């Protein structure tokens, strides 16, 4: 059960998005490809407010700070 | 006596990496000083329009995603705005002697191999695989894409010696067909020439020179570099064309696929043209297994029933034999 | 039959870059020579303008984000100061065999398709679709925001025999409708030649000279490149014009876009116009997609109602498909 709720961007960048989607009182962002849903990426979230608050602290402008968004996601997150 | 398991059948006919350069028409018969065609930049906003699924997969979620546009960053090479021609020029070794490899295991299967290949030398030297080869060098199967749209394509063949020229031939690429063979007496003496390269009577070097109008500023299609892109490192950018030393090129690879559309008997099929020559033979952009290993009609089974039952189907899968060892790759797993 | 797992379709009517340069009205006879018009760079300081949160709707908050710097560099390209009007130059190929897929791997499908697009040719020719297309071309489409707000436009097409032109057109891009499509002597025959151009039956090479007068250094519009403006040293210019060699221009994409604003009968009114012919026909800098696929004229199910199940749809989403094939794209799972 994950409800979706909105793309991050307006834009998409090489046919690959970050879908947000709300995982019962969380909150996820999967760095997917649009055209066939391969994740490739996911980072749990619980408010949209320290979401964007995390997103809008993020260095760039647009499409560079989305690439630095899914660059971020796409690594393995450390233990 | 069985045959060898490790066999390495070698490089035979080699092109260089074809450069491309461009001009105007009609003043192509002095030049060999055109600047080269490089690759520029330049960005893409498009929608998307591939197949879209209608399970597991949300209303809103494809308004969202069809409605929003993708900005992805690709390469392209043009011809300059006053320059309607695009030039290609490459080499081509014709090294002599393609029968026997250079790696082996059993010593009897070798020289029995250089006795049935010395039996193909005595009794007919390379005429209808030279006539096949000469042919499309006759035509632009080289320009895979640039062919197609071309008003007049032109193919003007050299021969080496020294710092010094033998033969200039000159082949209208538009007049000689595309599907149905046929032989005339300028591709009889290139056939004859390259059939004396081809069965080590020597050393044949050529360089090959086309010319084609498509028009001023239009897209040339030099081959593309590949990347692997496995889940993660998606990338900003696609379309990443191939270059050399600040120029277009084409690979050898292709343009010497581009030489070996030899073979018209292949089982499936024989009025859609020829196909592409290998073991397992079948073209990669259609997908259809073509020679069906099931069937006798492979290289690997029918090498195997050709070396040791010492029996023959007719002769033309023995020019696909031929053509398979002049073309060179592996023989066993 | 089930359709192919790979389809694909080369592109017809593939344009080039457009070269824009500038000089003056009434001397556009001899405009063989103009200056190509330049990518300068200035600077601009900006403001506070979006929409507040209403979270940070303080005085001291917006005191201090006005005393804040928003200084920016930015790309503009204008007119030189005595030159008034805009040249814009391009080629365009007619291709032509515009149902034969360039990749398939279904060899029934393929042939099916083949006489599906066949039988569309012999109900009836490429005539409304090049009528459609001869329209584009005859009006300024391709002038995208340089058309709005101009004096007068005016548009020469010239098709190219040889070396040499053979047949010349002059038409009046204002008097010639942006709504409807009409009939005219010179936009039929034009319609002809890339009739005939479609079908195979000839080889179409035009050049297309568009020219706009505006004012004396106003700002031209050439197409814009993505930059990503990501944490590297102090900022960079945020706004990047496509350019060649000492000229700006307007990507090939862009033109092709704007020659097939064609379709009329997507299922939502037309109160709005003609859209460009899309899968999934979006038009998305509206952030709408017309013609979805919960109705019953998404291009995918016209192509596989009618070439696997045999049934034909109305005859202005016959014209539709064909558009979509000569298009191109990438088709199938």
């Amino acid at each position: 059960s994950m409800k979706f709720i909105k793309y991050l961007s307006t834009a998409h960048l090489n046919y690959m998005n970050i879908a947000v989607y709300e995982n019962g009182s969380k909150i996820k962002a999967r760095v997917e490809n649009v055209v066939n849903g391969k994740s490739v990426g996911a980072r749990d979230f619980d408010s949209t407010e320290q979401l964007e608050s995390w997103f809008y602290g993020l260095p760039g402008s647009g499409l560079g700070r989305i690439e630095n968004a899914m660059n971020e996601i796409s690594r393995r997150e450390n233990p | 006596l069985s045959t060898a398991s490790v066999l390495a059948f070698e490089r035979k006919l080699d092109p260089s990496d074809a450069l491309m350069s461009a001009g105007a028409w009609a003043q192509r018969d002095a030049s060999q000083e055109w600047p080269a065609v490089t690759v520029r930049e330049k960005s893409v906003r498009g929608t998307i329009s591939n197949r879209l699924k209608t399970k597991d997969r949300d209303p809103a979620k494809l308004d969202a995603s069809i409605q929003s546009p993708n900005l992805q960053t690709v390469d392209v090479a043009n011809l300059p705005s006053d320059a309607d021609t695009l030039k290609v020029r490459f080499t081509l070794r014709v090294l002599g002697g393609a029968g026997t490899p250079s790696a082996c295991n059993d010593a009897a299967y070798r020289d029995k191999l250089l006795q049935t290949v010395a039996t193909y030398v005595n009794d007919q030297g390379f005429a209808e695989l030279a006539r096949r080869y000469a042919h499309n060098l006759a035509n632009a199967r080289f320009l895979w894409r640039n062919r197609v749209g071309a008003e007049a394509v032109e193919v003007r063949i050299n021969h080496i010696r020294q710092g010094e020229v033998a033969r200039a031939w000159r082949f209208d690429a538009l007049a000689i067909g595309l599907r149905d063979f046929k032989a005339d007496a300028e591709l009889d003496a290139l056939a004859e020439l390259i059939a004396s390269g081809l069965s080590g009577s020597g050393h044949v070097l050529l360089e090959v020179v086309a010319f084609a109008r498509i028009g001023d500023g239009q897209e040339v299609f030099p081959s593309q570099e590949l990347i692997l892109d496995k889940g993660d490192k998606k990338g900003q950018k696609s379309k990443t064309l191939y270059s050399v030393r600040d120029a277009a090129a084409i690979h050898s690879q292709k343009i010497g696929n581009a030489l070996r559309t030899i073979d018209t008997w292949y089982p499936d099929e024989d009025g859609l043209g020829p196909i592409a020559v290998e073991p397992y033979g079948s073209v990669t952009s259609q997908g259809k297994a073509y020679r069906q290993p099931k069937q006798k009609l492979d290289f690997y089974t029918l090498l195997d029933n050709w070396v040791l039952r010492d029996e023959a189907p007719a002769v033309e899968q023995q020019h696909y034999v031929i053509a398979n060892l002049i073309r060179g790759g592996v023989f066993g797993e």
